[PDB]
DNA sequence: CCCCGGGGCCCCCCCGGC
DNA sequence: TTTTTTCGGGGGGGCCCCGGGG
C-alpha cells in the first residue's frame, strides 16, 4: 500500500464523489434528491457487474457523512457471515442504537445479498421495518430471483443500465488524460465493442494496452494494439472466414478456418460468437435456417465449454453453418 | 368467574360425557374395556388373553386424524371409570434423561392427590402420553424410553397420536393395544351442529352440514370454529353461501405417496377439461408433497395402468418408452441436484420430469394396485453384497490378480468348482480339498457362505447347499474349527 | 441532512381496522370481533404487501388499549422462536395473570409464523387449548401450508385475497390529498399497473415518483418504474415469428441488464402458469427452458443458448 | 402497598426457606391470610405434596386485611431473591387484586433501596384439604443422622423400604449394587437431648419410598434440626421439619404394595 | 529492534490490560509515541467502543524513536500473552515499517528466555479523537457495587436504564418475569474513603443501554477499584476505570427510543 | 481447598421450490 | 399400503472446564 500509482486501474479509477459516476443519470438524480430533501428510502440497486453499483452507494454514504462514514456504516458483503444469527444480533443492536460519533441516522449496506441465505432476509423484513424511523436499508444484487418477495416488495428497486458508449467514451478520455495516452478512433470503437458495457474490462483492456506498448509517451493504441493484447479475433477476419464457409468448397473453408486461426492462435469460440454476431443482421428467408444456425452453434458452444477435440468442433461449425444455409433455397 | 359468552364454542360446547362424543362408538368402548379390566389383566401377570386380545397389551395408543375427539376420549375415559390422570404434552420436555428422572419414578407410585381428595382406582394413576408423534429425537428423544415404560408399567399407560405409520414410532409396532379412531360421519355430529346452532342464535340448515363437514376433511373442531366465525356478521347459513365459506375455508393436506401416485397416474386430470380444474401448479405441487418418494413411486407404478391419453396410432409401449426416456432424464437432473454444487434451483424441473411428464404419457385407469418403490430394498441389497465382495476380494488380495469385479465375474464360477462340487460328487473325503483351497486364499467359512451367495441364474446353490447331506456340513465345520488357519489382514 | 423523515408505508400505516383497504368481509368481521370480543385463534394468510400484520396490529390495539403493554406477545422471524421459546417464554406469559376489561384476552402474535420448526409448532399445540380462556393466537403467515395440520385445526383461517385496482387507487388518492401531490390520471394507472397488487410497492413508487421529479404522470412513473419483466418474458414466449421474440428478448431484456439465470427462471414460471397453451406443449417448453437452465448453471449463459431456447420453443409451437 | 406488607426481620430468612422445596416443586399458592402466609404444592410427578405455614411471630411486621392468594414460580423468586442481600430487609407488598408482588430490599446502614416486581401466574389447583391424620408412628430423630442414613442408602437403591416396630426403626435399600440395611433405635441422652432418638408406635408398620423423592426432601434440612417422621397403613409420610415460628412438611407418598 | 523497546513491569499487567477488553473487539490497533500507548477498538455491531491509554509510567523502560502504528487481533494476542508465566518480565520490541512485533519473555531469577512474534495487520485506521462533550452528569462509584447492580439487573430483561437526578442514582430493568430497580445516593464516607458514591448534576437524564455490553463493559471491573459513568442525552456514555498509569475508557451508544 | 454457574466446543439430526 | 445418496445452514442436546464463590 505504498500509493494509488500502485493500484490496478479498476480501483486506481473508483469514483470517489457521485459526481464522477456516469451512465445512471436517472439512479444518480433520484438518489441525490432524496438525499437532499431528506427522503431517502430502502434502496435496492439492481444491476450486471460493474455498472457503479458498489461505487454509487459508497459514493452516497460519503455524500451523507464526511470523510468517517466507515465508522457510522454497516457495510455486510459475502466475504463476511451474514447469517440468521447475524441478522438477530449484529443488524438488530446496529438498528436499534444511536451513533457513537455524529448524530444522525444509520445505514446497513448489505452488498451481494444474493449470497444470503432465505432464513436470513425473511428476519431482515421485521428488522428494517421496525427501525425504519432511524434506519435504512441498501441491498445491492445481480441476480433478483435468489432475493425473497417479501424483501423485493419493501425495498424501492433502481436498476443500473449496462453503461452506454457515450459514458464509456468519456470515462476512457478521463482516463487517457491521467495516464497521458493517445487512443485511436477505431481502437475506441473496439475496446467499447469489447466492453460489453462493463467499465472494468475496459479499464483492465487499456491498462495490457499501455503496457503492450513500447513507449506509452508517443506511440498510440490501435486496433491491433487491442487485438494483440486481448487476443481476440479481427473483423476481417470473422468476415474471411463466414465468406469462405459459406460460398467455397469444404476444402477452400477447412483451409481458410486453419489459416486463420493459426495466423494469431485466434479461439474457436471467439469466431463462433462473431460469426453469430454477424448472422444476427443477415436477412434470412427461411426460419428454419435461423432456428437450425442458432441450436447447432448452442450445441457447440456447450460442447468447447467442456474441452474436446478442437479441429471436430470446428469441422462441425463449418458443416452446420453449411447446412442451416441450404435451406435458403 | 370466566363468563360463558368469553369463552371458544369449543371449549363451551365441548363433551362433558363420555357418550357425548360422536362417532368412534366402538374405538371409545374398545378402550373402555381395555382400562376398566386393566387391574384383572394386573392379577393375570398380563399373560393370559382375552376375548378380544386386549389382556396382554399393557398400554394403549389410540391414534386417528386430527380433531376428532382423542385426547378428549382418553381423558373422559379417565374420568369416568374413576382415575387419576398425570398427562405429558409436548410443551414438557419428553427426553429420555427427563422421562428416566421424572413419569418413570411415578411409574410406580401411589397419587398424594388422590388420597388426600378422598373407589379401588380412584387414587391410581392414568398416565396420557399425548401427542407422542411430536417428540423431536432420534436418538435423545427416549421414544424406546416410552416403549420401555409401555412394557413395565405398573400403571395404565394410555398413548395418543395422530399418525400411526411413521418411522419414529416402529418401536411400538406390537407392544401396546392398537386403537384407531376414524373421521367421524356427518350423521352424529349434525345434531351437535344443529344444538349449537339454536344455542348461539343463527341458522343453519340441515342441508349444509354435510358439506362443510366435507369441507374441513370432517375435522368437528374446524367446523365449530368455522360457525363461529361465519355467525360474527353473517347469521344465515343457508345454500346461497355454502359455496364461498367451503371455497374460502377449504382445507388442503398433504397427499400422502400412495395416494400422490393414485392422482398423477389418473388420465381425467391430464384431459383438456379436466386440466383447467387441475392445473400444472397442482400436479407440481402435488409432487412437492413428498419429494423423495413421489418419482419412485412413479417410476414403479407407471407399467400397471390402462391409459386413456394415448393419441391417435400410438401404442402403449411407445408411451412406456417416452415416460422411460423422460423418467431417465429426471434421474440425470436429479443426480446434479444432489451433487457438491447444490443445486437445489432445479427441483422443479425434476418434478416436470420426473413425475408430470412420465405420468402424462401413461396416464389412465389402474390395472392393478399401487406397489411401493422395490428400487429401496434392492439398493439395500445391492450394498450389502457389494460389501461381501469387497471383504473377499481383500481377503485374496495376496493370491490373485484382478478387481472386485473381475472377482465377481471371472474366479467365483472357478472358486464354486474348487469348493462345492467336491462335496456334492465326492462326500466328506473331499473336506480336506475344500480346507486346502479355502488355506491358500486365506478365506474364511464366513466368506465361503458368501461366496455362495452370490452365484444366480442357474447356478443358485441355494437348494444345492440345502440338499448337502448334514454329515458332509457337519465334519466340513468341525475340521475347519479344529484346524488352525493363516491370516491375510493382521487388524493390531 | 441526517434527519430522514418517515416513509409514507409507515407514515400513513392504517392504526384503525376502518382505514384498511380490501378485503371487505374479513375486515369487517374483524371489526366486529374488535367490538364485541372472544377473538378465537386464527390464522391470516396471503400475498406480501395486503394488510396481514397492519390488521393483526390494529385488532391487537383496539381490542386492549392501555393493556396493550401487558397483553400483547409479539415474536418475529426477527427473534428466537426455538422449542425452549415455546416452551418456557410463551407458556409463562399465557399463565402470567393479567386482569383485562371483561371481555379481552391475551394476545400472542407470531408474524412470519412459516419460518417455525415443526417441533415448535408442535409444541405451540396443547398450550392454546390449556389457556384458552386468558390468551389467544393469532398468526400471520404468506405460506398457509407450512404450518402443521393440527394447529390449522385449532384457528380460524383468513385468506386474504389479492387487492384490486379500486383499493389501490382509493388509498392512492387518500394519500394524495393527505400530502396534496400533483398528478395525472394516467400517472396512477402507470402505478397501479407496475405495483401489481402490492401496496407497499404501489405507495414507494409514487413517493419515489414525486420526490424525484414532482408530477406522478405515465411517463415519470415508467422513467423510475420498469414494467414487469414477467408479462415482458410472455410476451415473447408468445410470439408468432422467431423473429419477434428474438427482438424482444434482446432489446427488452438482454440489453436491459437482465441475467440470464432470471429470463429462464421467469420463463419456466410464466411457462407453468401459461393456461392459454395447452398442456402438453407447456411441458415440452418446460423441459427445453430445463435444458436451458441447465446449461445456464454449469457456466455458459450467453444470449446464444437463451436464442436457441426461443428457436426450439417455436418450433414446438409451430 | 396497602392490602399485604409483611417484614421479614432478616432477609436471608425468606431465602433459606425458599431453598428448602426450590427443586420439589416449580409452582406455588402462597395465601397469604390475616393470620399468617399458608403455601401448598405438588410437584410434577403428582407423588409429592409440600405445606408451608409462616406465622406473625417470624414476623417483625405484619399487615393484611384481606386474605390474598398469589400464584408463583420458584424459579423466578430465586432469581430475585438472589438479587437481595443477605444482610438486608426484605419486604412483601401486594396490593389490590395483584397481578404482581413487590419485593423490597431495604438497609439501614445504607440507603439503598432495591424495589423488585414479580409477576403472580395464574395458578389453577384448587387447595388440597390436609386433613389431620392420627398416623399409626410417629419418628423424630436428628436431621443430622437422617441426611446421614438417606444420602448413605441412596448410592444403593432408587427405593427405599422404612419398617417401624418395637424401638426398631429400618431402613433397606435394595439396587443395581447390592442390599443395604440400617437400623435405628430410640435413645435419651442429656448431653445431647437434641440428638434423642424418639418413637412412638402402636403397631409397626412398613412402607416403601421412592430414592429421589427422599433424596428432595432432605435437601430443605438445613432450615430444621429434627424430623417428625409420621407413617400410616396407606398413606403418605409426614415428614415434618419445624422452623422458628410455623412449619414445612412434605407428604411423600408411598409405593404400590 | 531499534524503534520500539517497552519492558513493562510485569507480565500480568498486560495480560490484565488485554483481558479487560479482548472479548468487546476482534481487531485492535496500538499508537506508540514517545509519550506511550494508546489504542482505539470498534465493536462489529458499531455499539461500543474501547480506548486504551497506558502510560509512560507503567513500564521499566520505554523507548520509541518515532510514532508506530501496529494492527493486531485480540484473539492472537491474547493467546501469545497466554505463553508465558506470572513472574517474568514482558517486552515488546518493533522495528521500522514494522511487520510483525515481538514479544519477549524474560525471566532473570530462571534465567529463562522466550521469543513470540506476531505478524501485524494492515488496518488503515483513522484513530477519532475522543471529544470531551460538555456531558451533562457525572458520577464515580466502586465498581464492585456497579458490577453486582448489571450483574442483578441483566437476568431481569436485557436492557437497563440509567436515570440521573437531583442526587439520585437509578438502574431500572424491565424484562418478562417481573420489573427491578436500584436507587443510590451520593454516600460521603470518612472512615474508609476507598467507597463512595459521588454524582456532579446539571441536567437530569434518562439513558437506555443494552445488557450485553453493559455485562462487558464492567469486566474492567479487575483493572481499578473506582469506576466514573459520565452521561449526557442521546450522546454517548462514558464509563472510565483509572488505571495505575493510564486509564480505559468504554463508550457505549444509548438505545434509540421511537 | 472444594463445589457450583455458565460461558464455550462437540456431536448429531433435519431441510433444501413458489 | 412401505421406506436412499451430499455441502451448507440452522437448530438443539450433550457434555467440558474455566472462573468465581464459599
Ligand atoms: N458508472 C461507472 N463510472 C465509472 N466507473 C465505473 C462505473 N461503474 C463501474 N466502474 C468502474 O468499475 C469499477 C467497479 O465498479 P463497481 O460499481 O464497484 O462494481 P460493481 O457494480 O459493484 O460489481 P458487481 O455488480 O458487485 S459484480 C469502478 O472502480 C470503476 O473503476
Ligand atoms: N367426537 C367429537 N364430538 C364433539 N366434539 C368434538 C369431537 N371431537 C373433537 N371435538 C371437539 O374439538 C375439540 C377438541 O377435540 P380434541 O379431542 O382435543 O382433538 P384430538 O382428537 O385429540 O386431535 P389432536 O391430536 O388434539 S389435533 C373438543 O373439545 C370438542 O369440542
Ligand atoms: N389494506 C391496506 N390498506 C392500507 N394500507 C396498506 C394495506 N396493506 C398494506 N398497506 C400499506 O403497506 C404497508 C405495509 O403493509 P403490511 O401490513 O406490512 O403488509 P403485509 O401483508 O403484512 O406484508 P408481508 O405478507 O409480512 S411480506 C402499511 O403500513 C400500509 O401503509
Ligand atoms: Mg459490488
Ligand atoms: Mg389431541
Ligand atoms: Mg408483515
Amino acid at each position: 500500500k505504498r500509493s494509488k500509482e500502485n493500484l490496478p486501474w479498476v480501483e486506481k479509477y473508483r469514483p470517489e464523489t457521485l459526481d464522477e459516476v456516469y451512465g445512471q443519470n436517472e439512479v444518480i438524480t433520484t438518489v441525490r434528491k432524496f438525499v437532499d430533501e431528506g427522503k431517502l428510502p430502502h434502496l435496492l440497486f439492481y444491476g450486471p457487474p460493474g455498472t457503479g453499483k458498489t461505487s454509487t452507494i459508497v459514493a452516497l454514504a460519503r455524500e451523507i457523512y464526511g470523510k468517517n462514514y466507515s465508522n457510522m456504516v454497516l457495510e455486510l458483503n459475502a466475504s463476511d457471515d451474514r447469517g440468521i444469527d447475524v441478522v438477530r444480533n449484529q443488524i438488530k443492536d446496529f438498528a436499534s442504537t444511536r451513533q457513537i460519533f455524529s448524530k444522525g441516522f444509520k445505514l446497513i449496506i448489505l452488498d451481494e445479498a444474493d449470497a444470503m441465505t432465505n432464513a436470513a432476509q425473511n428476519a431482515l423484513r421485521r428488522v428494517i421495518e421496525r427501525y425504519t424511523k432511524n434506519t435504512r436499508f441498501c441491498v445491492l444484487a445481480n441476480y433478483a430471483h435468489k432475493l425473497t418477495p417479501a424483501l423485493l416488495s419493501r425495498c424501492t428497486r433502481f436498476r443500473f443500465q449496462p453503461l452506454p458508449q457515450e459514458a464509456i467514451e468519456r470515462r476512457i478520455a478521463n482516463v487517457l488524460v491521467h495516464e497521458k495516452l493517445k487512443l485511436s478512433p477505431n481502437a475506441e470503437k473496439a475496446l467499447i465493442e469489447l466492453s460489453n458495457g462493463d467499465m472494468r474490462r475496459v479499464l483492465n483492456v487499456l491498462q495490457s494496452c499501455k503496457a503492450t506498448l513500447d513507449n506509452p509517451d508517443e506511440d498510440e493504441i490501435s486496433d491491433d494494439v487491442i487485438y494483440e493484447c486481448c487476443g481476440a479475433p479481427r473483423p476481417s477476419d470473422l468476415k474471411a472466414v463466414l465468406k469462405s464457409i459459406l460460398e467455397d468448397d469444404w476444402g477452400t473453408a477447412h483451409y481458410t478456418l486453419n489459416k486463420v486461426r493459426s495466423a494469431k492462435g485466434l479461439a474457436l469460440i471467439d469466431l463462433i460468437e462473431g460469426i453469430v454476431k454477424i448472422l444476427e443482421d443477415y436477412e434470412l428467408q427461411n426460419e428454419e435456417t435461423r432456428v437450425h444456425l442458432l441450436t447447432k452453434l448452442a450445441d457447440i458452444e456447450y460442447s468447447i465449454s467442456k474441452g474436446g477435440n478442437d479441429q471436430i468442433q470446428g469441422s462441425a461449425v463449418i458443416g452446420a453453418i453449411k447446412a442451416s444455409f441450404e435451406n435458403e433455397t | 368467574v370466566v363468563r360463558e359468552e368469553d369463552k371458544l364454542w369449543t371449549v363451551k360446547y365441548a363433551p362433558t360425557n363420555l357418550q357425548q362424543v360422536c362417532g368412534n362408538k366402538g374405538s371409545v368402548m374398545k378402550l373402555k374395556n381395555w382400562l376398566a379390566n386393566w387391574e384383572n389383566s394386573k392379577k393375570n401377570s398380563f399373560k393370559h388373553a382375552g376375548k378380544d386380545g386386549s389382556g396382554v397389551f399393557r398400554a394403549a395408543m389410540l391414534y386417528g386424524p386430527p380433531g376428532i375427539g382423542k385426547t378428549t376420549a382418553a381423558h373422559l375415559v379417565a374420568q369416568e371409570l374413576g382415575y387419576d390422570i398425570l398427562e405429558q404434552n409436548a410443551s414438557d420436555v419428553r427426553s429420555k434423561t427427563l422421562l428416566n428422572a421424572g413419569v418413570k419414578n411415578a411409574l410406580d407410585n401411589m397419587s398424594v392427590v388422590g388420597y388426600f381428595k378422598h373407589n379401588l382406582n380412584g387414587k391410581h394413576f392414568v398416565i396420557i402420553m399425548d401427542e407422542v408423534d411430536g417428540m423431536s429425537g432420534g436418538d435423545r428423544g427416549g421414544v424406546g424410553q416410552l416403549a420401555q415404560f409401555c412394557r413395565k408399567t405398573s400403571t395404565p399407560l394410555i398413548l395418543i397420536c395422530n399418525e400411526r405409520n411413521l418411522p419414529k414410532m416402529r418401536p411400538f409396532d406390537r407392544v401396546c393395544l392398537d386403537i384407531q379412531f376414524r373421521r367421524p360421519d356427518a350423521n352424529s355430529i349434525k345434531s351437535r351442529l344443529m344444538t349449537i346452532a339454536i344455542r348461539e342464535k343463527f341458522k343453519l340448515d340441515p342441508n349444509v352440514i354435510d358439506r362443510l363437514i366435507q369441507t374441513t376433511r370432517g375435522d368437528i373442531r374446524q367446523v365449530i370454529n368455522l360457525l363461529s366465525t361465519i355467525s360474527t356478521t353473517t347469521k344465515t347459513i343457508n345454500h346461497e353461501n355454502i359455496n364461498e365459506i367451503s371455497k374460502a375455508w377449504e382445507k388442503n393436506i398433504a397427499l400422502k405417496p400412495f395416494d400422490i401416485a393414485h392422482k398423477m397416474l389418473d388420465g381425467q386430470i391430464y384431459s383438456d377439461i379436466g386440466s383447467r380444474n387441475f392445473t400444472l401448479n397442482d400436479k407440481i405441487a402435488l409432487y412437492f408433497d413428498d419429494f423423495d418418494f413421489t418419482p419412485l413411486m412413479i417410476q414403479e407404478n407407471y407399467l400397471s395402468t390402462r391409459p386413456s391419453v394415448l393419441k391417435p396410432g400410438q401404442s402403449h409401449l411407445e408411451a412406456v418408452a417416452e415416460a422411460a426416456n423422460c423418467i431417465s432424464l429426471g434421474d440425470i437432473v436429479e443426480k446434479k441436484i444432489r451433487s457438491s454444487e447444490q443445486l437445489w434451483s432445479l427441483l422443479p424441473l425434476h418434478a416436470v420430469l420426473s413425475s408430470v411428464y412420465p405420468a402424462s404419457k401413461v396416464a389412465g385407469h389402474m390395472a392393478g394396485r399401487i406397489n411401493f418403490t422395490a428400487w429401496l430394498g434392492q439398493n439395500s441389497k445391492s450394498a450389502k453384497y457389494y460389501r461381501l465382495l469387497q471383504e473377499i476380494h481383500y481377503h485374496t488380495r495376496l493370491g490373485t490378480s484382478t478387481d472386485k469385479i473381475g472377482l465377481r465375474l471371472d474366479y467365483l464360477p472357478t472358486f464354486r468348482k474348487r469348493l462345492l462340487d467336491p462335496f456334492l460328487k465326492q462326500g466328506a473325503d473331499a473336506i480336506s480339498s475344500v480346507i486346502e483351497v479355502m488355506d491358500d486364499y486365506y478365506l474364511t467359512k464366513e466368506d465361503w457362505d458368501s461366496i455362495m451367495e452370490f452365484f444366480v441364474g442357474p447356478d443358485v446353490t441355494t437348494a444345492i447347499i440345502k440338499k448337502i447331506p448334514a454329515t458332509v456340513k457337519s465334519g466340513f465345520t468341525r475340521k475347519y474349527n479344529s484346524m488352525t488357519h493363516p491370516v491375510a489382514i493382521y487388524r493390531t | 441532512t441526517l434527519s430522514l423523515q418517515l416513509p409514507w408505508v409507515e407514515k400513513y400505516r392504517p392504526q384503525v381496522l376502518s382505514d384498511i383497504v380490501g378485503n371487505k368481509e374479513t375486515i369487517d368481521r374483524l371489526q366486529q370481533i374488535a367490538k364485541d370480543g372472544n377473538m378465537p385463534h386464527m390464522i391470516i394468510s396471503g400475498m406480501p404487501g395486503i394488510g396481514k400484520t397492519t390488521s393483526v396490529h390494529c385488532l391487537a390495539h383496539e381490542l386492549l388499549g392501555r393493556s396493550y403493554a401487558d397483553g400483547v406477545l409479539e415474536l418475529n422471524a426477527s427473534d428466537d422462536r426455538g422449542i425452549d421459546v415455546v416452551r418456557n417464554q410463551i407458556k409463562h406469559f399465557a399463565q402470567k395473570k393479567l386482569h383485562l376489561p371483561p371481555g379481552k384476552h391475551k394476545i400472542v402474535i407470531l408474524d412470519e409464523a412459516d419460518s417455525m420448526t415443526a417441533g415448535a409448532q408442535q409444541a405451540l399445540r396443547r398450550t392454546m387449548e390449556l389457556y384458552s380462556n386468558s390468551t389467544r393466537f393469532a398468526f400471520a403467515c404468506n405460506q398457509s401450508n407450512k404450518i402443521i395440520e393440527p394447529l390449522q385445526s385449532r384457528c380460524a383461517i383468513l385468506r386474504y385475497s389479492k387487492l384490486s385496482d379500486e383499493d389501490v387507487l382509493k388509498r392512492l388518492l387518500q394519500i394524495i390529498k393527505l400530502e396534496d401531490v400533483k398528478y395525472t390520471n394516467d400517472g396512477l394507472e402507470a402505478i397501479i399497473f407496475t405495483a401489481e397488487g402490492d401496496m407497499r410497492q404501489a405507495i414507494n413508487n409514487l413517493q419515489s415518483t414525486v420526490a424525484g421529479h414532482g408530477l406522478v404522470n405515465a411517463d415519470n412513473v415508467f422513467k423510475i418504474v420498469d414494467s414487469p419483466h414477467p408479462l415482458i418474458v410472455k410476451k415473447m414466449l408468445l410470439a408468432s415469428n422467431l423473429e419477434d421474440s428474438i427482438q424482444i428478448l434482446r432489446t427488452d431484456l438482454w440489453k436491459k441488464g437482465y441475467s440470464s439465470i432470471d429470463i429462464v427462471t421467469t420463463s419456466f414460471r410464466v411457462t407453468k402458469n401459461l393456461a392459454q397453451v395447452k398442456e402438453s406443449v407447456r411441458l415440452e417448453m418446460i423441459k427445453e427452458i430445463g435444458l436451458t437452465h441447465m446449461r445456464i448453471l454449469e457456466g455458459v449463459g450467453t444470449y446464444l443458448q437463451l436464442a436457441s431456447m426461443l428457436a426450439k420453443i417455436h418450433k414446438l409451437n409451430n | 402497598a396497602s392490602m399485604l406488607e409483611a417484614k421479614f426481620e432478616e432477609a436471608s430468612l425468606f431465602k433459606r426457606i425458599i431453598d428448602g422445596f426450590k427443586d420439589c416443586v416449580q409452582l406455588v399458592n402462597f395465601q397469604c391470610k390475616e393470620d399468617g402466609i399458608i403455601a401448598q404444592a405438588v410437584d410434577d410427578s403428582r407423588v409429592l405434596l409440600v405445606s408451608l405455614e409462616i406465622g406473625v411471630e417470624a414476623f417483625q411486621e405484619y399487615r393484611c386485611d384481606h386474605p390474598v392468594t398469589l400464584g408463583m414460580d420458584l424459579t423466578s423468586l430465586s432469581k430475585i431473591l438472589r438479587c437481595g442481600n443477605n444482610t438486608d430487609t426484605l419486604t412483601l407488598i401486594a396490593d389490590n387484586t395483584p397481578d404482581s408482588i413487590i419485593l423490597l430490599f431495604e438497609d439501614t446502614k445504607k440507603d439503598r433501596i432495591a424495589e423488585y416486581s414479580l409477576k403472580l401466574m395464574d395458578i389453577d389447583a384448587d387447595f388440597l384439604k390436609i386433613e389431620e391424620l392420627q398416623y399409626d408412628s410417629t419418628l423424630s430423630l436428628p436431621s443430622s443422622e437422617f441426611s446421614k442414613i438417606v444420602r448413605d442408602l441412596s448410592q444403593l437403591s432408587d427405593s427405599i423400604n422404612i419398617m417401624i416396630t418395637k424401638e426398631t426403626i429400618k431402613f433397606v435399600a435394595d439396587g443395581d449394587i447390592g442390599s443395604g440395611s440400617v437400623i435405628i433405635k430410640p435413645f435419651v441422652d442429656m448431653e445431647h437431648p437434641e440428638t434423642s432418638i424418639k418413637l412412638e408406635m402402636d403397631q409397626p408398620v412398613d412402607l416403601t419410598f421412592g430414592a429421589k423423592y427422599l433424596l428432595d426432601i432432605i435437601k430443605g434440612s438445613s432450615l430444621s434440626d429434627r424430623v417428625g417422621i409420621r407413617l400410616s397403613s396407606e398413606a403418605p409420610a409426614l415428614f415434618q421439619f419445624d422452623l422458628k415460628s410455623g412449619f414445612l412438611q412434605f407428604f411423600l407418598a408411598p409405593k404400590f404394595n
